[PDB]
RNA sequence: AUCCUUAUGCACGGGAAAUACGCAUAUCAGUGAGGAUUCGUCCGAGAUUGUGUUUUUGCUGGUU
């Protein structure tokens, strides 16, 4: 996947994204003896397809890692196993074709479980996909942090944007949200929540709006990424071309 | 000869994604929804107008 | 469609004849292919070994190393692995082991005494 | 009638949605390019042709698909697919249509 | 006044094809072109001939 390959995501080909960066996590602590301590919490693999805005989250339980050493490699194979499970649950109507993964570390271990489905193709990306930051979503993280077992939970990431809007822009906004939740995290959260009159229902993730609320919000969300990237790398925002910005946004 | 405007591309909700004409494609996602969706209706409105 | 690898007739007739029947109702591996090179097979083995090492438990990766190996080669190799990873709880390993390994009745019986 | 000239003419480009769809016939697709890759220091997968001459299909399978000899569906490009000429296209349909009439006769008779 | 049918013209929207589309101070051609046949008869408009372009016609945009 490139900046020149981006459009080919949205053809009628059924697709999946699988990104494992959030599978095994660590919490810094400070021991009572007394130095730094390290505890793992739940591992979730985020697998989602842009056309229908559907998630499949496998919530990796902490006890999954309890008795095993070299937990670096084990997680990848676990993820692969989960992915193999995922497709065999979908009938050949719903089975994908291009499964796509960001980490190149996942290409080999998938293929070993993906032999039974020779039709399915696997890609790596030169595009860093901000589904690592998807744990900044509260409702998800809540369900995840409260989860007592390895499980499966469907969601609709696009809320009801699809009713009102084609899935391409529906997914393009979702970048700006997630690209901006890698960046200045909660300080970016406040861009959404300025109005308490704007309510997140029990169903949804992103709060409901009008169209022109998003039109302005997207401008704000767009700004951070331009300021932080320049600021970190000491580059003025004003210089960049239309093209240039787009690449920054994508990663 | 330059008596007439150079034509800009037609755009649709199909063609929408892969037109990288310099105007706010990925940058403003919902601002580019409106332009095309507005654009589509303006063409149609013309069909209706020629009729009436 | 023309790369020569794919065609199996039995899929082909079953896939078709059915279609023909439907139409009527509405109206109303390859033997050519060279066997696995030793170098390439070696690649597979390493990956499966890595998987096995990654989990000493989870026999799901154990039967795969038996089954994937079995299709490619089988015989001496797989039958030794299915015995090795057998080492009690999983039923699946036991089920796998008897079928490949057994040929002979005494041995089958002995294998059965394992799961039981 | 006279050969045009051998002088070259600057290359012109276009490509839309429409012109990509036509050209797709005349380019070696992705899957078909991987047959031109020959992976060095090891023997090609070959399958013998009807004729029996072996057809090397080079990297077209992944090294884990060789060892299990799965073969790969991969991604099949529908665009090249062969399709009938204009002349020929109606001669089939016309033959078919006329044939249906024939069958009915025997149906009623 | 509504409604309905066929032809032709401009036109939004959806498809398919470019081994296809034409052109001729040029030969014939329902005063029968070119085919089918169960052998009793049945369909009825183009066929020759020379030629132009045909993995492309015009037009923009990116990146070097
Ligand atoms: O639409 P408009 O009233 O302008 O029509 P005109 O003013 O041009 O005038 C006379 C013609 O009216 C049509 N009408 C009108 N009505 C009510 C009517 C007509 N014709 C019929 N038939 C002939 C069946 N029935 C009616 O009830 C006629 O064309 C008159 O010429």
């Amino acid at each position: 996947l490139n900046s020149s390959n981006y459009a080919e995501l949205f053809n009628n080909d059924i697709k999946l994204f699988v990104d494992d960066t959030n599978v095994y996590r660590v919490t810094v602590h400070k021991t009572f003896e007394g130095n730094v301590a390290t505890k793992a919490i739940n591992g979730c693999i985020f697998t989602l397809n842009p056309k229908t805005g559907h998630l499949f989250l496998k919530i990796i339980h902490t006890s999954v890692w309890a008795g095993q050493k070299r937990l670096s490699q084990l997680a990848k194979w676990k993820t692969a196993e989960e992915v193999s499970a995922l497709v065999r649950s979908l009938p050949k109507e719903e089975q994908p074709k291009q499964i796509i993964v960001t980490r190149k570390a996942m290409l080999d271990p998938l293929e070993v479980h993906m032999l039974d489905f020779p039709n399915i193709a696997i890609r790596p990306t030169e595009l860093r996909l901000p589904f690592s930051a998807a744990m900044s979503i509260d409702k998800l993280s809540d369900v995840v942090m409260k989860a007592t077992e390895p499980q499966m939970v469907l969601f609709n990431i696009y809320d009801d944007w699809l009713d009102r809007i084609s899935s391409y822009t529906a997914f393009s906004r979702l970048t700006l949200l997630l690209r901006a939740l890698k960046t200045n995290e909660e300080s970016a959260k406040m861009i959404l929540l300025s109005d308490p009159t704007i309510t997140i229902k029990s169903y949804h993730l992103w709060p409901s709006f009008t169209d022109e609320q998003w039109i302005t919000i997207e401008s704000q969300m767009r700004d951070l990424i331009l300021t932080e990237y320049g600021r970190k790398y000491n580059v003025n925002i004003s210089a960049l071309t239309q093209t240039e910005i787009k690449d920054i946004i994508l990663g | 000869l330059g008596l007439l405007p150079k034509p800009e591309p037609k755009v649709k909700l199909s063609n929408m994604m892969s037109v990288f004409e310099n105007d706010q494609n990925i940058t403003d996602p919902t601002a580019w929804e409106k332009v095309v969706k507005d654009q589509v209706d303006l063409r149609k409105r013309k069909h209706l107008e020629e009729n009436e | 469609s023309l790369i020569p690898g794919n065609v199996d007739l039995n899929k082909l007739t079953e896939e078709r004849e059915k279609l023909l029947q439907s139409q009527i109702d509405e109206n109303l591996r390859v033997n050519s292919l060279s066997d696995a090179t030793l170098e390439d097979l070696q690649k597979m083995r390493t990956i499966l070994k890595s998987y096995r090492k990654a989990d000493p438990t989870n026999p799901q990766g154990w039967i795969a190393s038996a089954r994937l190996e079995e299709k490619a080669r089988k015989f001496s190799v797989a039958k030794k692995i299915i015995e090795n990873g057998c080492q009690p709880r999983s039923s699946d390993i036991w089920l796998e082991n008897i079928r490949l390994h057994e040929s002979d009745v005494h041995y089958c019986k002995t294998l059965v005494a394992t799961a039981i | 009638k006279a050969l045009p000239i051998p002088e070259d003419q600057p290359k012109k480009k276009r490509a839309g949605r429409k012109f990509r769809k036509y050209k797709e016939k005349f380019r070696l697709s992705h899957v078909r390019q991987l047959q031109n890759r020959m992976e060095f220091g090891k023997q090609e997968q070959t399958v013998l042709d009807s004729y029996g001459e072996e057809v090397g299909l080079g990297m077209s399978n992944t090294s884990l698909q060789q060892a299990v000899g799965a073969t790969s569906g991969s991604r099949r490009s529908a665009g090249n697919q062969a399709k009938l000429t204009k002349v020929m296209k109606h001669r089939i349909s016309e033959a078919n249509q006329q044939a249906d009439e024939f069958l009915i006769s025997l149906g009623h008779n």
